[PDB]
């Protein structure tokens, strides 16, 4: 730390590199993203609680859950910037291969390709390393889907539900209590609910239609990307307890 | 702290971007603008800036395309070379097809523009934000902060005594069904006047002030007509 | 050339001549036309030589590169076990069969490798080739890249070369939809056989490729033709 | 961003020098000593062998005075692995201007070419400066034969007898105080020696050591090399007339 | 401009002539058209000589190259992509017909390339203008598994039906034999003799005329 | 090759001494000649020697590439510089203008310079003939004996096979090719307006200018 | 100036501080992976745990897709242990060189070959001070074109030593110990009779390894081999099935 | 902006980041070597290493060319660059001028490399010191190159850690008129004596030039017959 950390492309003598673990607790002070998955599709969600003092910002109008294809989703907890960047260059893989091979680019090799377009920028003295945590998710019928998080520094790994930003510890441990391998995504959507109204730190509290938005990719979109209509998400507002 | 701050590469030990963080506030002193978007109008209202009694007051709201209009607060020449980049990309836009430019699409295209003079160490974060009001088929108003980020707003307030301008905007809900123009732009002046100072310069016929709408292209509001909207702001 | 395709009930199956004329003159009998790309799909190559070659040079090297980074990370079928002659009637047929990887995990779609050649040949370059292999969703299949670089997915069977116009009505008759491995095989080298004796670019011998599910066997048939009137 | 870690080789200090071209004279001024001498036969280039040790070859070879092209050559002075970059470079603009205008460079016209790339690198490039400085004697049909003394700085001077070096005072003062305007061959060859001993504070020379070199135009520029052999004789000569 | 080759038991067998022409006339009775670009793989060419010639020398200091980077004897399948990248890039333009051939760990291999980049492996072949009548003979005699003796002669055979034959070839013939210890490389092996050999009747000392002397002695 | 600037390089082998030759003639258009002392023989070095034969905007501008580059590798060598090495060179320079060509035959004649020990108390040895030709696009070809170049290259080829001898000293090689070259350029209207037979030997140089027939 | 953070500068001791930094960034993944080298066989063992980072550890994610083990080719495989991006991007770069090498010569590279030129690459990294080393130590095995095992390590110091019994993670210090004498009990056996045995000779002898130098009990779903002996010449993961069944021969 | 000079003249006007680079080649392995009056032998000590390593997977001497060895004394990333990019100069001349490059051009090359990145901008200086050896028409040579970039004509060195007193046993130990032989005898004995625990087997290297016959490196099996003394 004793000048060690000024610039991402040196490591301190303890052979730990800073300036990457600087930007996870960058991310880890941003609004929490959060991705499971069910028994008929992956359901993301993104709570932006940061955006509560503003009450200016238009009903539904902000959103980090973008897709690519139109079935694989990506969702980011970080500079929502930075991450921005990231998905057009995911678009831009997407589209590339398909300009090469007439069919839309595996997702077990976008999150690869996209892991090394972020840690390419870990690596040299000028250029500025992403500050976003990156959450990629597909569903298929033939295999179950499956949700990759990609951290700064490379590093994507598959996981079966996943919670990245500020109060991620508090979610996993709620998440963990069922098996939502084997729980519909109808009724998953109110267990998150439950999990928005109690692990987050009073940021959210019974008035989040507008704060929380997020989409699934499951058997009633047909296996493709689709926000859930407002229509669903007031009956999964039963959350009435005490 | 001394050391996080040379560059707009290093991130502070709690992960954030001073260079970025720095630029963010000389919009914080640049005069008050002030957007608010009716059921199928947007004005946008602007205090101009006069740095002496013989100088003329300073452009504040500037045309981007039929449609859009800005109202930029901080650097101005920063300001200028997004509006030269937003002009050349509707223009293109509406040359290359026929159409006009989806202002989602367009706030995008240069909310990004922000971005990359972030990543690299030779380039520096834009120190203008920008009130991007447009009607494309339904009125939107949106904001660019220096570091690369945008939203959509139902109203805004710029950097000088925005906090006083926000409070009449944040206590109004009119503002929705606020048809009538003339009810409507009475809002928007009276907010700008809030964050205007007491005891000082009042409201004159040197505040910039536009609409767009439905069927109401990018206009400025003409001084004599804008003179007796001042009059009803003194009521 | 000539250079023949018939989709089979359980497979695909290629031929062709073997021979290399260069202006009424033979530079070499026996050239390999149908080039291995990787374990489940070969090439059938036409047109002028030095192009064709050049060109599967290129596609083994993305067949390749593409081949290993479509490979997932972990261990996968870990307790699944899936799995499942002509005898020399046709003088001096050599013969000889390989087992893939099976799964289809690692190996990449024939669609895939398909487009290769479009997106490489859609240039000023002369030579139309047709592909063929198994694949793992869609399960056989032969694509015809055309002169310029136009593919389609042929569902009964490919023709190419200089002697393929000499078979066209003649294939289009013997065709059934299902076909066995043997009705195939005597089909698609009655084919060559028909489109060498009437084409002055016939081959010498006939090399017939056959690709399975699970295996590519192949075979080498010298004959001639004798017709009776 | 290495801002922090540049050092600013091009530019200007406090009183308006230069600190690289200052330290690198500083180099030059604890080189070997090398000897530049115009007679009416020839002009005279010796230096010193700075002592590695016996193993070295010391037939075929030494490493001061080279050969630029068949009419000028070169004593260095200074960081001796940097000298080869611009005595390579020096023999491609001697020998592109003769591809050019189809005759042999002038001395004069060298010089100016070899510090002007001298030159250039302590005016712009962010790189440090050649620690090198060398006089260039040649003859030229023009103005007969002449003797150049070069600098890091990239400022030449002509020159009558230069003694670039360590101890070059004591070098200087011997030829200010001997050099007279007309001499022969053999009488400049003697000086050289003088010059060169008296430099290195030895009363005769060892000939592993100090090596001559001269021109003496004969109408084909015959430009020859002392091996060791040829230094005894004037290693005598030396010796009987001081 | 008659080269040809064969693989035999286990080593190859590379035969050329030995004449340059400028197509009208001949240059030279003695030219060496076989080359060595490994210790193990030597290559034959045909067309214009100056392609031919560059492009063997940067093909040998290639491969030796990179046989000093990988510690393994070279791959004949090397060379054959590496000339026929080159081929390929010079549409048709470096026209050169090049037969090589060589031993590695794979057996005794012959490929013959073409001046528009295209390569075939074959068991024997011949290129250049008498290739058509150097090809006759290798069919009609050629076998499989031959011996290094027996297929020599059969060279012999193959290139003196061009030699003969031909007009743009003749000349002595020279063999190279590349089996996997090293090579055999036999500049003279045939042409007979007994002409009508000229008289040589040297023009005596005071000839020429000889307007002026410039007369120097050099050192 | 042209007709235009007709010219003709020649160069020979004796028993220890070789001999070029060249007509010196600068012919403008192909029938109209403006210049008798276009030497084309040049000295590459002590012992080598090269001819140019054809353009002579390329013979020129080929020469001073030949003349910048030798010198720049026996400077940067402190030692002189051989005929194989430098025809090598030529090959070379030639081809990477494969496609721009210098339309020009070049000779290349100069002893070899073997290096064994020559004796208990020597150092260097007898040298060798060492006679090479080329092309425009540089096509190494050597020879042991006689290699002509130029617009009369086939009516040289002729003659000097029905007149070479196997060996001859300097003064028996002169001649022979002085008359392989008189007779020869006596046949070609676009080259031969007066010769330059440059003979030498390990010790010395001898140039001479025949009386060749201006026609 | 005072830094010795440039990645190339030399200390005035004559060492660069950021290769040994680089090196302690190995260390810190306490991931040990174990290949040793046998008669025409060679097999790799890694250890399918999560990196040692400052991300949550082991609780969702499916460790089917943790392995420390990829494949360069189709008979290459490496055992990258460092940072997860770079091992991720060393496999990128190092499958191009096997990729482009295919293509300029016509064959498939050698083991040695492609270590070689991944090491001519990282010593650029280690002269050019505008960038950052790749804390990944890789370890890549393959059969030559003389059908015989080949093994090699590579450092984030540009070094390619290649040994016949490698081992790279945190125990290398007394590791080395081990494993040399581990590997003299299949020298002591001289029956010099093993047909193939590659299985109950060479892979059984480096899962031994494994157990030894860390002292856990390797669990079948924690560890992973995978082997490019000779008969099949394909790098293929031995399965879990009897990747368990050498671990029921501890006896 | 990313490229300046990391190498700048001290005060004292030395470039110390040289002299910190020749500080690391002071403290490796002692590389040396020896030229006699037919031929030239560089010998290299390879510390005795653990059984796990392939001895012959690494080689402080390689070959350049056909007559031309080498070996180095420095960080090992480094020769591998420097030797292969070495190789290509020996290479590129010979695709110029037919005969084989020699030694006192191809040092020349190679210094004019190690230079570059003594002055270029962003990189460190090269942190080894070669032998380049070699049989040339002008008889046998053997050079020696510095981190600094300059290089030397040499009869006798050593590179390596106390090399010293490493250098003055050879001073007393060696002749011009040495035969080659004796050469290798005492090569052998200066890197047993400076060798601290003599174990020289296993553990040494030598690279022989042989009155032109070509460079070639002493396996194992010729090393032993020359440690009896």
């Amino acid at each position: 730390s004793a000048g060690y950390d000024l610039s991402v492309s040196t490591f301190s003598p303890d052979g730990r590199l800073y300036q990457v673990e600087y930007i996870y607790k960058s991310i880890n002070n941003n609004n929490t993203a959060l991705c499971l998955e069910c028994k008929d599709g992956i359901i993301c969600c993104c709570i932006n609680s940061n955006m509560d003092k503003n009450k200016m910002i238009k009903k539904n109008s902000y959103n980090r859950i973008y897709h690519v294809n139109n079935n694989i989703i990506i969702t980011y907890s970080g500079f929502d910037g930075d991450a921005r960047n990231i998905i057009d260059r995911a678009r831009s893989e997407a589209n590339t291969y398909y300009y090469n091979f007439h069919t839309n680019i595996p997702l077990h090799i976008l999150v690869n390709r996209i892991s090394l377009y972020i840690h390419a920028y870990t690596l040299y003295w000028h250029m500025r390393p992403f500050a976003a945590s990156i959450i990629i998710s597909s569903f298929n019928e033939k295999d179950k889907g499956d949700i990759y998080c990609i951290e700064p520094n490379g590093a994507c790994y598959k996981y079966s539900g996943i919670v990245i930003g500020k109060n991620k510890e508090m979610f996993k441990t709620e998440i963990e209590k069922k098996d939502y391998k084997d729980i519909n995504v109808r009724d998953a959507i109110e267990d998150i609910y439950k999990f928005i109204l109690t692990s987050d730190d009073h940021m959210n509290k019974n008035n989040l239609q507008n704060l929380v938005n997020f989409s699934w990719i499951c058997k009633e979109s047909s296996y493709e990307f689709q926000n859930i209509h407002e229509e669903i998400l007031t009956p999964a507002l039963n959350k009435a307890v005490e | 702290r001394n050391l996080y701050d040379t560059d707009n590469i290093i991130y502070s030990p709690e992960g954030r971007l001073y260079q970025v963080e720095y630029a963010s506030e000389a919009i914080k002193q640049g005069t008050c603008a002030v957007a608010i978007k009716s059921k199928d109008y947007v004005v946008v209202s602007g205090l101009k800036k006069c740095i002496s009694k013989l100088s003329f007051p300073q452009e504040k709201i500037f045309k981007i395309d039929d449609y859009i209009g800005i109202s930029m607060s901080g650097i101005t020449s920063d300001a200028k070379v997004l509006t030269k980049f937003m002009q050349n990309e509707c223009l293109s836009h509406k040359f290359l097809y026929n159409e006009n430019i989806n202002i989602e699409s367009l706030v995008r295209s240069v909310a990004d523009k922000y971005q990359k003079n972030t990543q690299k160490s030779s380039k520096r974060a834009f120190g203008v934000g920008l009130m991007i009001a447009a009607y494309h088929n339904e009125p939107c108003i949106f904001e660019t902060r220096p570091n690369g980020s945008y939203f959509e707003y139902d109203a805004l307030s710029f950097g000088a005594r925005s906090h006083a301008s926000k409070t009449y905007l944040e206590k109004n809900l009119h503002l929705f069904e606020e048809c009538s123009l003339e009810e409507l732009i009475l809002h928007c002046l009276k907010a700008l006047k809030c964050s205007l100072s007491s005891e000082s310069e009042l409201t004159i016929s040197n505040t910039a002030l536009a609409v767009v709408g439905k069927n109401h292209p990018w206009q400025e509001i003409s001084s004599l007509q804008l003179e007796e909207y001042l009059s009803k702001v003194k009521m | 050339t000539t250079i023949i395709g018939i989709i089979y009930d359980n497979g695909v199956m290629l031929a062709c001549d073997s021979r290399t004329s260069s202006g009424t003159f033979i530079s070499n009998k026996c050239s390999r036309k149908i080039n291995r790309i990787n374990e489940n799909l070969y090439v059938c190559r036409s047109g002028a030589s030095a192009h064709s070659q050049k060109i599967i040079e290129i596609i083994k090297h993305y067949c390749v590169s593409m081949k290993n980074e479509n490979r997932k990370k972990g261990r996968f079928h870990e307790g699944e076990t899936i799995y499942d002659d002509n005898n020399l009637v046709t003088k001096n047929k050599y013969f000889y069969e390989d087992k893939f990887n099976d799964y289809n995990p690692l190996v990449e779609n024939v669609a895939h490798i398909t487009k290769k050649i479009i997106y490489t040949n859609n240039n000023f370059l002369s030579c139309a080739l047709i592909f063929g292999g198994y694949d793992k969703i869609k399960k056989q299949q032969l694509y015809a890249v055309n002169l310029n670089g136009s593919i389609i997915e042929k569902h009964d069977f490919a023709v190419s070369g200089s002697g393929s116009i000499y078979i066209q009505s003649y294939l289009q008759d013997k065709y059934k939809k299902f076909m066995t491995k043997k009705e195939c095989f005597n089909l698609i080298l009655n084919c060559v056989k028909y489109a060498m004796h009437n084409d002055n670019s016939s081959g010498g011998l006939i090399r017939i490729v056959n690709i399975t599910k699970s295996f590519v066997e192949e075979f080498t048939v010298v004959n001639t033709q004798m017709n009776f009137q | 961003m290495a801002r922090r870690y540049d050092s600013r080789t091009t530019t200007f200090s406090p009183e308006g020098r230069l600190y690289q071209v200052e330290y690198a004279l500083e180099a030059i001024n604890n080189a070997s000593i090398t000897i530049g001498l115009i007679t009416k036969d020839g002009v005279i280039l010796g230096a010193d062998k700075v002592f590695i040790s016996k193993l070295i070859d010391k037939a075929n070879n030494y490493e001061k005075i080279y050969k630029i092209d068949k009419h000028i050559f070169c004593g260095v002075a200074g960081l001796n692995a940097d000298a080869n970059i611009l005595i390579n470079q020096s023999r491609l603009y001697a020998q592109r201007y003769l591809y050019n205008y189809n005759e042999v460079q002038p001395v004069s016209q060298l010089v100016v070419q070899i510090c002007d790339i001298k030159q250039s690198y302590t005016q712009y490039g962010g790189l440090r400066p050649y620690g090198v400085s060398f006089l260039i004697g040649g003859y030229d049909t023009k103005d007969g034969y002449q003797l150049y003394h070069t600098d890091p700085s990239g400022n030449y001077s002509g020159w009558f007898a230069t003694a670039i070096g360590t101890n070059n005072l004591t070098a200087s003062s011997v030829l200010k105080q001997e050099w007279k305007n007309d001499m022969t061959l053999e009488e400049g060859l003697l000086l050289a020696l003088k010059t060169l001993a008296k430099s290195t504070d030895t009363e005769i020379p060892k000939s592993e050591k100090i090596e001559l070199a001269y021109l003496t135009n004969k109408d084909g520029e015959v430009y020859q090399k002392y091996l060791t052999e040829k230094e005894i004789e004037e290693l005598i000569k030396l010796y009987t007339q001081k | 401009t008659t080269i040809c080759g064969l693989v035999c038991q286990n080593a190859v067998i590379l035969g050329a002539d030995t004449r340059a022409t400028e197509g009208p006339i001949v240059a030279d009775k003695n030219c060496s058209k076989l080359h060595y670009i490994s210790k193990n793989i030597w290559c034959a060419g045909a067309g214009v000589a100056g392609d031919l010639e560059h492009t063997t020398l940067w093909l040998q200091h290639n491969v030796e190259l990179h046989r000093l980077n990988t510690n393994t004897q070279p791959r004949v399948s090397m060379c054959v992509s590496r000339l026929t990248q080159e081929l390929f890039k010079y549409q048709g333009y470096k026209v050169c017909a090049i037969v090589l051939g060589g031993v590695d760990v794979n057996g005794p291999q012959l490929y013959g390339i073409h001046p528009h980049g295209s390569s075939c492996l074959l068991p024997f072949t011949a290129l250049g203008s008498g290739s058509l009548n150097a090809m006759a003979v290798l069919e009609a005699k050629y076998r499989d598994n031959m011996t290094i003796e027996e297929g020599k002669n059969l060279v012999c055979e193959a290139i003196c039906a061009g030699i003969f034959n031909d007009l743009g070839s003749g000349g002595n013939v020279d063999i190279c034999v590349i089996t996997k210890d090293s090579y055999q490389h036999i500049r003279p092996y045939k042409e007979p003799n007994m002409r009508l050999y000229h008289l040589p009747h040297p023009t005596i000392y005071p000839k020429g005329t000889t307007p002026i002397l410039s007369e120097k002695i050099e050192y | 090759i042209y007709n235009y600037n007709g010219g003709c390089v020649l160069g020979m082998s004796g028993s220890n001494c070789v001999a070029i030759a060249c007509d010196l003639r600068l012919g403008a258009n192909t029938f109209t000649t403006v210049s008798t002392k276009f030497s084309k023989i040049f000295k590459m070095n002590n012992n080598v020697y090269v001819g140019l034969s054809g353009l002579a905007t390329d013979i020129q501008t080929l020469y001073e590439i030949l003349r910048y580059r030798v010198n720049l590798y026996e400077v940067r060598q402190d030692a002189e510089m051989d005929v194989e090495c430098f025809a090598n060179m030529l090959s070379s320079i030639l081809y990477s203008n494969r496609f721009s060509p210098y339309f020009v035959n070049p000779i290349v004649v100069g002893f070899k310079l073997k290096h064994y020990v020559d004796e208990e108390g020597e150092k260097k040895v007898n040298y060798e003939p060492y006679l090479t030709a080329y092309d425009l696009i540089g096509a190494k070809c050597e020879t042991r004996d006689f290699v002509v170049n130029g617009v009369t290259s086939e009516q040289l080829f002729g003659m000097c096979e029905s007149l070479y001898v196997k060996d001859q000293d300097e003064n028996g090689l002169f001649e022979t090719i002085s008359q392989c070259l008189l007779s020869a350029l006596d046949r070609d209207c676009i080259s031969g307006w007066g010769a330059e037979v440059l003979v030498l030997t390990p010790e010395k140089i001898i140039k001479k200018k025949l009386k060749a027939r201006m026609d | 100036s005072m830094y010795d953070r440039h990645l190339t500068i030399f200390s005035p001791d004559g060492n660069l501080y950021q290769i040994e930094y680089a090196i302690k960034a190995v260390k810190n993944t306490n991931i040990t992976s174990v290949g040793v080298k046998g008669e025409n066989c060679a097999v790799i063992i890694s250890q399918k745990k999560m990196a040692t980072q400052y991300i949550s550890q082991d609780k969702l994610l499916d460790y089917n897709n943790i392995t420390n083990i990829y494949n360069i080719t189709d008979e290459i495989g490496c055992s990258m242990v460092g940072m997860p991006g770079d091992c991720l991007s060393m496999v990128y770069k190092a499958r191009s060189e096997a990729s482009e090498f295919l293509y300029s010569n016509g064959y498939n590279v050698n083991a040695e070959t492609l270590c070689r030129n991944i090491c001519d690459k990282i010593q650029v990294y280690t002269q050019h001070a505008y960038m950052r080393l790749h804390a990944c130590s890789g370890m890549i095995i393959g059969i030559d074109e003389n059908n015989k095992p080949e093994l090699f390590k590579f450092d984030p110091s540009g070094f390619c030593a290649g040994y016949r019994a490698c081992v790279i993670g945190n125990k290398e210090q007394e590791s080395i110990s081990v494993l040399e004498r581990l590997l003299e009990k299949r020298k002591k056996k001289i029956q010099q009779e093993t047909i193939d045995e590659d299985i109950r000779n060479t892979t059984i002898l480096a899962i031994e390894a494994l157990q030894t130098i860390l002292a856990f009990d390797l669990k079948a779903s924690e560890i992973e081999v995978a082997i490019v002996s000779t008969k099949n010449r394909n790098f293929t993961q031995i399965s879990e099935k009897e990747i368990d069944n050498y671990l029921t021969y501890i006896a | 902006e990313y490229s300046f000079s990391l190498t700048t003249f001290s005060p004292t006007g030395k470039l110390v980041q040289i002299e910190y680079a020749l500080n690391r080649v002071s403290s490796s392995s002692p590389a040396l070597g020896i030229r006699a009056k037919n031929g030239v032998i560089i010998a290299t000590e390879k510390k005795s290493p653990n059984e796990l390593i392939e001895e012959n997977s690494i080689f402080k001497i390689q070959q350049i060319s056909e007559h031309i060895g080498i070996v180095y004394a420095g960080m090992p990333g480094d020769f591998r660059v420097l030797l292969k990019r070495a190789r290509k100069e020996a290479i590129r001349y010979s695709l110029q001028y037919g005969s084989e490059i020699l030694v006192k051009e191809l040092v020349k090359i190679i210094a004019s490399i190690v230079q570059e990145f003594t002055q270029t901008g962003g990189v460190r200086p090269f942190g080894l010191s070669l032998l380049i050896c070699g049989v040339d028409v002008y008889g046998y040579h053997l050079y020696q190159i510095d981190p600094s970039g300059c290089y030397f004509n040499w009869m006798a060195t050593c590179v390596g850690k106390d090399y010293q007193n490493n250098m003055s046993f050879l001073e007393k130990r060696y002749n011009k008129d040495i035969e080659i032989e004796d050469a290798i005898h005492t090569a052998i004995l200066t890197l047993k004596e400076s060798y601290e625990g003599v174990l020289n087997e296993k553990n040494i290297e030598i690279g022989v030039a042989y009155d032109n016959k070509p460079f070639k490196i002493l396996t194992q099996n010729e090393i032993k017959d020359y440690l009896i003394e």
